[PDB]
């Protein structure tokens, strides 16, 4: 249920030691590749000519083992940022030597410590290694939640621990990591092995780290409490954090010696296993989303692309959406039809972008439950989908036509309509061009007609995520602008991210658009209060819509419709990450632009510092009309 | 010709310590090869060491010897990589060596260990940044101190007061300690400290060596001279009335100095790191050193 290995700094017999660990229930072993006290001279004789083998033979395990069961640890004496030159040099050599052995063996990962503030020459040695030969060992930076300095015992008489609350001075180990990964231009091979101490920081720090590439959590034996029966356990505060990490699907590393002696050493693991067993099992949405975690995709364009049969099939499996649509139509019918007109007056209902007919079925269902009479039209421009409709029409209908294949902007209605129903909404509401499509169709709506949906509104929120930043980076393609990938929205189930301020509304559209001119372009300025220091990597997009009166759908996280998987968050990246300091405001500006042929978004950051305007003139991203 | 001892002693010689009667103690780890462990040896004849065949007793430790010391005359206090402190004692005949205890208490390699003047207590320092005090009689830790913010490089008990000791660390702090204060530690004002020696005739004075090969002199109630090209690993004062200062470094050299730190001896006899020194009780011009080149050397020091 949970993947977890064992940290050791002492391995007399690699054969037997790996076996003991396996007996305990562990899945891998973080160990040293050279003896951690075996210190080596690369330059001054005589020590440089130390004879014999520098470490134990690679023959000591299967390549399989090396590839799967072992994690390398950089010897603790290696200090590439030493103030002493000779050390700095022997360190440069030693490090490359150890990392090169780690590559030779095909180690899955290798541990390096961030345990002081200046790791500049260490970053740089590792950057050369990464660009030397061909190898894909992962690099796990051991960084503490709290500096060893900031949880020393207050027992130096003449050097006391600060009893003040320092906001930056207890955030300091994140700047260490930030500075290191920044120097390595965010290499996707460099991740975080986050070490947990007995004291935790404030929850702001804990929010910070999620959104950083944590591949490993490290729990010292020393932080474990004991229960009635004398067994290892953790505080409610430490557990809540473990639960938070399990959600990120990290790996767990038990380090240090056996402090609960009478109770064995495989017991710590069992507590982790126990915790994993006892958390709420995933909901429908969460079960459905498993796999799609932080997976960037292009947002669908049903206006200028014909959707696949199986694309339609999955959207039809959405429980809540069509239930909401049905209900919305039912209320509308009641409001429009008095009881004494039950059979004299029959409503003219038009589904626009009717697809394979899920909104048609909703209308039928509504008609019955409201006990009112309707005359149904189905308008569909996707001919591949029209085949589905006409087969069903032919097999189960024969009542006139109206499965009429046409573009709703093109179509000439035989009569004006009471109600027009559409499911043209995107993850950013107006980004499938619902506005432009319905403005075309508006003329055949009755002077007192109702559109479902009646109105929708898009929402943005600034986000910090070094994982998503890299994901976008890796969308760089040949034969196009090298920074094109930063100038387009992605649909994505955001997972490893941090939301820096609450969502606020961007653009709103009402239907029908009663007034003249009816310009569909917009420019809108938004300001976000930022509670921590952070790094801005882009903006989440969500939406809500009013189908009819109190009937709504919403992907806004706070008001999210329960178990509705038809839409996922959208993402607006920014080319260059913008550092934010606690208390600052983040000011973003968004434009909706259009011409005859295409509609697009431009956006910019104006505070605290300015960004370049993104996607000017839809040069990287457009939506086809 | 070894009795219950091992066939071959590990190549990396770590410690060398004469006792009252002029017998030599040897700690060894193997820091490269299939098998990463450690061994202990008594040489009733110093001159035969390190000959496995010509030893008095020897034994295998589960893992590596980072440091040891004597505990009176029958006792050996050891710092395993395992994170354990081990107490071994010689049998009545002085021909076996037997694990009295081996408690796994540090969360990492135990790197240093000094016996307090009482003899009934010792203090060890580790890479887990924790200093602990042991009662050897009861085989338990009385107190554990996280004074430091980095690896504990070296700890040295007061020769006289049995509640005082020095400690130094990668975090660049030298600490003077008194167990009798509610806050038992005191910082004492560049390059990191690496070795600690108390002066034997002043409760008040001690020498430290830095990672840069400078030896320094201090009484809490600074004089220095750069002795070495690489880090000072070790500092042991001779037994003489006005006593000499043996210093040893990763530069594979041994110096002996006078009270003003003026150099009176030199030996690149060693061809790998020099890891210990210990002066004889039966002779005070006999200095013995051991290093990772496997050489027990017996220097004659002019005075
Ligand atoms: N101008 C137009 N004239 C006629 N028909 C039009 C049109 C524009 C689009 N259509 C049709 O509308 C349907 C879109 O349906 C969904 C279904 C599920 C979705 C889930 C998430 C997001 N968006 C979704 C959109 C398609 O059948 C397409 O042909």
């Amino acid at each position: 249920r949970v993947s977890s290995g064992r940290d050791l700094n002492c391995v007399p017999e690699i054969a037997d030691t790996l076996g003991a660990v396996a007996k305990q229930g562990f899945d891998f072993l973080c160990m040293p590749v050279f003896h951690p006290r075996f210190k080596r001279e690369f330059i001054q004789e005589p020590a440089k000519n130390r004879p014999g083998p520098q470490t134990r033979s690679d023959l000591l395990l299967s390549g399989r083992d090396w590839n799967t069961l072992i994690v390398g640890k950089l010897s603790p004496w290696i200090r590439p940022d030493s103030k002493v030159e000779k050390i700095r040099r022997n360190s440069e050599a030693a490090m490359l030597q150890e990392l090169n052995f780690g590559a030779y063996l095909g180690l899955p990962a290798f541990l390096l410590p961030l345990n002081q503030e200046d790791n500049t020459n260490l970053a740089r040695v590792l950057t050369n290694h990464i660009h030397t030969g061909h190898h894909s060992s992962m690099f796990w930076m051991r960084v503490p939640l709290v500096a060893p300095e900031d949880l020393r015992d207050d027992i130096i008489e003449n050097a006391p621990t600060t009893h003040t609350e320092e906001y930056s001075g207890e955030e300091k180990t994140w700047m260490w990591w930030h500075n290191f990964r920044t120097l390595c231009d965010y290499s996707k091979r460099i991740a975080v092995a986050l070490e947990i101490g007995a004291d935790l920081p404030s929850n702001h720090v804990i929010d910070r780290w999620l959104g950083e590439p944590i591949k490993a959590a490290i729990l010292p034996t020393s932080i474990f409490l004991t229960n009635k029966k004398g067994f290892p356990v953790l505080s409610k505060m430490h557990q809540r954090l473990i639960f938070r990490l399990l959600k990120l699907e990290v790996q767990f590393i038990i380090t240090g010696t056996n402090h609960h002696s009478e109770k064995e050493f495989c017991s710590y693991l069992q507590y982790l296993e126990y915790l994993s067993q006892n958390r709420p099992p995933p909901n429908a949405y969460e079960l459905f989303a498993k796999g799609y975690e932080d997976y960037l995709q292009s947002p669908l364009q049903p206006l200028m692309d014909n959707l696949e049969s199986q694309t339609y099939e999955v959207f039809e499996k959405d429980p809540i959406k069509y239930s909401q649509y049905q209900q919305a139509i039912y209320k509308c019918l009641l409001d429009r039809v008095p009881e004494e007109e039950k059979d004299t007056n029959v409503q003219v209902l038009m589904v626009l972008g009717a697809g394979r007919g899920p909104l048609v079925n909703a209308s039928l269902r509504a008609a019955k439950q409201a006990d009112r009479r309707i005359k149904l039209y189905a308008v569909e421009k996707n001919p591949n989908a029209v085949v589905t409709l006409e087969n069903w029409q032919f097999e189960e209908w024969g009542s006139q036509v109206t499965v009429v294949s046409s573009d709703m902007r093109e179509w000439v209605a035989p009569e004006k309509a009471d109600i027009i129903v559409s499911e043209l909404l995107g993850s950013f509401a107006d980004n499938e061009l619902s506005p432009e499509c319905l403005d075309g169709a508006q003329h055949f709506l009755k002077d007192d007609g109702v559109s479902i949906p009646g109105e929708y509104t898009s929402f943005l929120a600034p986000i910090s995520s070094s994982k998503l930043y890299n994901e976008v980076r890796a969308c760089r393609e040949k034969d196009r602008d090298p920074e094109a990938q930063f100038e387009m929205p992605y649909v994505v189930r955001l997972h490893n991210f941090h939301q820096l301020s609450a969502p606020q509304p961007c653009f709103t559209f009402s239907h029908p658009n009663r007034d003249p001119m009816i310009d569909n372009n917009r420019y809108c300025t938004l300001e976000f209060p930022v509670e921590v220091n952070t790094v801005l990597h882009g903006f989440a997009g969500y939406f809500e819509t009013v189908l009819y009166q109190d009937i709504t759908l919403s992907i806004r996280p706070e008001t999210h419709s329960p178990g509705m998987f038809s839409w996922f968050p959208i993402l607006f990246p920014i080319k260059q990450p913008i550092t934010v300091r606690e208390g600052q405001t983040i000011c973003v500006r968004f434009w909706r632009c259009s011409n005859s042929k295409k509609v697009w978004y431009e956006w910019a950051v104006t505070a605290p510092v300015c960004s370049a305007i993104h996607n000017p003139t839809g040069r990287s991203y457009t939506i086809g009309l | 010709l070894p009795p219950n001892a091992p066939a071959c002693m590990e190549r990396q010689l770590e410690a060398a310590r004469y006792r009252s009667d002029g017998a030599l103690l040897l700690g060894a780890s193997s820091l490269s090869g299939r098998c990463w462990a450690g061994s202990l040896w008594l040489f009733k004849d110093p001159c035969a060491a390190p000959n496995e065949g010509f030893c008095s007793a020897g034994v295998q430790t589960e893992a590596g010897v980072a440091d040891l010391t004597w505990v009176g005359e029958r006792g050996i206090l050891v710092a395993s990589d395992s994170g354990a402190v081990e107490l071994w004692e010689l049998d009545e005949n002085e021909t076996l060596i037997v694990s009295k205890f081996c408690k796994y208490e540090h969360d990492d390699i135990v790197s240093t260990v000094s016996v307090l003047s009482s003899g009934t207590q010792a203090v060890s320092g580790s890479k887990d940044i924790c200093i602990k005090v042991w009662d050897l009689a009861q085989q338990v830790v009385l107190s554990s101190y996280r004074a430091h913010a980095a690896q504990v490089t070296c700890v040295a008990a007061s020769p006289h007061k049995d509640s005082v000791f020095l400690s130094c660390s990668e975090d660049n702090r030298i600490l003077l300690w008194d167990t009798r204060c509610p806050k038992p530690a005191s910082q004492i004002g560049g390059y990191l400290p690496t070795s600690l020696a108390w002066h034997p005739q002043q409760s008040e004075v001690f020498v430290f060596g830095d990672e840069n090969g400078t030896v320094s002199l201090v009484d809490t109630k600074v004089l220095s001279s750069a002795v070495h090209s690489q880090c000072v690993t070790g500092l042991v004062f001779s037994p003489h009335s006005v006593p000499f200062l043996a210093s040893l470094s990763e530069d594979c050299s041994l110096a002996v100095l006078d009270s003003s730190l003026s150099e009176l001896f030199r030996s690149q006899a060693h061809r790998d790191f020099v890891r210990d020194a210990t002066w004889s009780p039966l002779n005070h011009s006999l200095l013995t050193t051991v290093g990772w080149d496997h050489q027990v050397v017996h220097h004659v020091v002019p005075t």
